[PDB]
């Protein structure tokens, strides 16, 4: 599994409605294998066409949280859903709060072809 | 002879061809879990037929399927043969409504083997719950464990539940978390448990609108149920005043509560003081969650003081998002260096910084340290910290699991961890690295490490 | 998605058609156990080819089938695939000989995921074992747990094994019970351990010719392995002098030994007193067997004194066949009434009599008592203490299991028991009644009890 | 399962040699379902034809261990094996000492036909 396919597994949900219900994260975090061994503490799904997220790799370059150069902020805000493990959760009972919203996304991009391999952050600038 | 089979499927679309292959297993298995497998009414009719002929079935878990009231009806009919020995049933998140509760109520009158029932994440409402309780009051109902989380219940459901508790001397666990039962609902349930002879082992009322005053009610329960092992009250506005009213019951000699879940309870450094007196007096208390309480560095000092004196035998401390800074880490460092009971420390989502993490590494690096699990997710750990961590991974030999998820590491930090974990002398079994960017070059090194050392699980 | 399946067959003859139906499960199951199922060579090629396409396989247990060196060789080839993830393998009692150790040894070099290997009850002999250690030595061998009970090994096998321990920092468990490795073999093994960096967790040397002098070797292991959790030394002539040599190591600040199994070790009240110094000082010791040692009532008195002191947190005590009399019962009675850690007491095969049993019942019936499991098999119990047993089963509410096997109870006494256990107020979950004669009418009554109260399992 | 068939399951092994090996009990206690849930602590198997044990019900009447009347001591000493659970055994690992011997047996008998339903004891009187 490439970090590129892993990015798709963990962060792409093109076909879902923006308006995620309160049970979306518990479902999806499980279906996309982010609750095996340990509960992934935070995760973001993007409700946009794959090519749109891929193009971000050719948009505004910005610094990644870890100080690497090759992150990119989306030109436009995107429909995303944030998933965040609750402060009560204990493996194997991973419970998530679901927060859908429209935000710019920042991804890291790598490879040939040059594609998203990491979801860095979301930005609320409007 | 003995022939025990189990089937556990999660998050799979099951073709008609795979389904046909599974049906003989459904007729044979002691344990069947089909979680989020896209089960429909028609498959519920196959399930029904297969279970009618399964004399071995002890556990059936169909959670997270859109069964609906009709689907559930069909599955319950499959449990109604004289051969049925089901002990555990889960219909969590199954689109069950108040309209399906009559059929569930009548079924529950006819399954004396059934001990555990999970109905969470189903919109049951008060009328459905009340109807259910009528079945549960039947002398033929021998349920001991009931989970009703997010069931759309209010305080009106608590009287019916209290009556079920009074009727069942064998009751073991009640969960009603995520229902707005509120102060009066909580009081009525507590009276119900107090009246009941049940040796209750676990009570969970998280996000229930439990109030400070309800802590006098719960005080009574903790004082009264020597059988009680687990009490979970997270996400309620208990406050330091609530802690002050609870802790008297926790200090009763007869209390042997093992696990206390009070995350996000409005507790500060002051209530933390009350809890420290409990920790020092009660070596029965093994697991404590204060996650998401604003304890600050003074709460951390108070906890660590208690963890450094004889008495406290706490085994796991969950203090994620407690508003701790680097300044508390010399106290946790002494704890790790000296305390021989504490095996798990979850201190994620605190601004410990490289300075604070470095101090933890110093304490854990001391000979004789015992910590097994350390969670340091989102603690502002950078590549600097990784040299300290790499050193501790070779100096300490008790640690089995380390979580560094969601920190600002990259290739250079991870490389240092790799150089330690790759060595035969490093006995780390699990390294959790969610939400961290590394290069495709590092990815290959990690996959190489995985392949060369399969005893170590690298999770992301 | 996840698809986790398991299959566990024991003591069953499998027709060619039944075997045909099972074989597909061998392609899918994470855990396969086929124990004493008359497996042959022909079935080994089947297993081999089925396992080769199984990407889930973590555990394979083929105990008690006459596979032979050839059968086994066949099965192992099924495991040499690039995606093999097997972690646990049992070939116990499979008719392997030293002749088959060459191939097994060579195969062992090629399975780095393999962590646990059971070879007990195979005539391996010294030559075979030495051939295996050649494999175990390969840095590609990652075994952490090895069971070699009844493998016809002598002292000559211990330096080969000592070399393996020295080679393995991740080693966790070694069992060599029921081999005459004797004083010299034991010393050599302990030296290999002391020299090893392994954080060993379990060491079992029961019926190995372990001597009193060897207890000085073992003392050094216990003092120096803080990771050690279980030490099994039963059926060895340790004696009171051996016990005294073990104690200094057990008393070491660093020792957190959890389980100490020293049944039939020639220990008397004298060695019992030395051991009670360890128990009062080490709260970490949770399980202790002294079964079959002649402790007498003095030994009971010492244990009960210790159980009534703060620092002893023993949870389980196994003192079956300890030459106790009814005189020890007032001591144990005080323990049951006052001690809040002891959950399990095995006191079977002691001449407690009806008088002694009523005294125990008085103690257990006291408010606040916590015992969960009481074994009183063959304690000269008759109908005359059944009113006491029946009363206790309603007054105490902690007890979950009661063993009254092999006593002189009749219909009258059994009836008094049924009268208690049938009540909703009685929370007993298991009643063991092996070798007790009751009428056809009592039989009917007990079978009805079983159907009518399925939370209570009656065993005979 | 009738009480008579229970008795055959737990105590009859007509076909095997009297000279049981050290591993006999380990195998037999498991095969005859006496190690489920809890290890049976002691058991005896009789290596005689079923008709020979059945004949005991028509021999010397003696009091049963618990005081019932309908026990019978065999006129002949019979080939038996005693299985006794070791002092270190802990469920599910049930280990047994095997002791083959010749002894008179005492059984309880009931029913029509009048058959053995309980193995009461062995006796050494010579």
């Amino acid at each position: 599994e490439s970090r590129a396919k892993k990015f798709q597994r963990q962060h792409m949900d093109s076909d879902s409605s923006p308006s995620s219900s309160s049970t979306y994260c518990n479902q999806m975090m499980r279906r996309r294998n982010m609750t095996q061994g340990r509960c992934k503490p935070v995760n973001t799904f993007v409700h946009e066409p794959l090519v749109d997220v891929q193009n971000v790799c050719f948009q505004e370059k910005v610094t990644c949280k870890n100080g690497q150069g090759n992150c990119y902020k989306s030109n436009s805000s995107m429909h995303i859903t944030d998933c965040r493990l609750t402060n009560g959760s204990r493996y194997p009972n991973c419970a998530y709060r679901t927060s859908p919203k429209e935000r710019h996304i920042i991804v890291a991009c790598e490879g040939s072809p040059y594609v998203p391999v990491h979801f860095d952050a979301s930005v609320e600038d409007s | 002879s003995l022939d025990i089979q189990s089937l556990d499927i999660q998050c799979e679309e099951l073709s008609d061809a795979r389904w046909a292959e599974l049906l003989p297993l459904l007729q044979q298995c002691q344990v069947v879990r089909l979680d989020d497998c896209g089960l429909t009414e028609a498959r519920c009719k196959d399930i029904s037929s297969a279970l009618r002929v399964n004399p071995a079935l002890a556990e059936l878990n169909l959670r997270s399927n859109e069964l609906g009231d009709v689907g559930v009806h069909c599955v319950l009919q499959g449990l109604q043969t004289p051969s049925c020995k089901i002990q555990k049933l889960s219909l969590q998140n199954c689109c069950l409504t108040g309209a399906g509760c009559g059929v569930l109520s009548s079924t529950l009158r006819t399954l004396p083997t059934l001990q555990e029932l999970h109905l969470s994440d189903n919109l049951l409402g008060d009328a459905g719950l009340q109807l259910l309780c009528e079945g549960l009051l039947d002398p033929q109902c021998r349920l001991e464990k009931l989970q009703l989380e997010y069931c759309s219940l209010s305080a009106a459901s608590c009287e019916p539940l209290a009556s079920v508790l009074r009727a069942k001397p064998d009751f073991k666990e009640l969960t009603v978390s995520n229902n707005d039962i509120n102060e009066a609902g909580v009081r009525v349930l507590c009276q119900g448990l107090k009246d009941s002879p049940c040796q209750l082992e676990a009570l969970k009322l998280e996000s229930c609108g439990v109030t400070s005053d309800n802590c006098r009610d719960l005080c009574g329960i903790v004082a009264s149920k020597a059988s009680l092992r687990e009490l979970a009250l997270g996400s309620n506005k208990l406050g330091d005043v609530g802690m002050a009213e609870l802790c008297p019951g926790l200090l009763h000699p007869s209390s042997r509560l093992r696990t206390l879940w009070i995350w996000e309870c409005g507790i500060t450094a002051k209530g933390c003081g009350d809890l420290c007196r409990v920790l020092r007096a009660k070596e029965s208390l093994k697991e404590l969650s204060l996650a998401g309480n604003e304890l600050g560095d003074e709460g951390a000092r108070l906890l660590c003081e208690t963890l450094l004196e004889p008495g406290c035998q706490l085994e796991s401390l969950w203090v994620k998002s407690c508003s701790f800074t680097a300044a508390c880490c010399s106290h946790f460092s002494s704890v790790l260096a000296q305390n021989r009971f504490l095996l798990e420390l979850q201190i994620s989502n605190n601004r410990l910084e490289d300075a604070g993490v470095r101090e933890l590494c110093q304490g854990l690096g001391q000979p004789g340290s015992v910590l097994r699990v350390l969670w340091l997710a989102d603690c502002d750990v950078s590549d600097s910290s990784c040299s300290s961590l790499a050193a501790t991974l070779l100096a300490n030999h008790s640690l089995r699991e380390l979580d560094l998820s969601n920190n600002c590491l990259g290739d250079a930090g991870i490389l240092q961890l790799v150089e330690s974990v790759r060595q035969p002398g490093c006995l780390l079994e699990q390294l959790v690295l969610y939400d961290i960017y590394w290069s495709e070059e590092m990815e290959d090194r990690l996959q190489a490490l995985e392949k060369d050392k399969p005893s170590l699980r690298v999770i992301s």
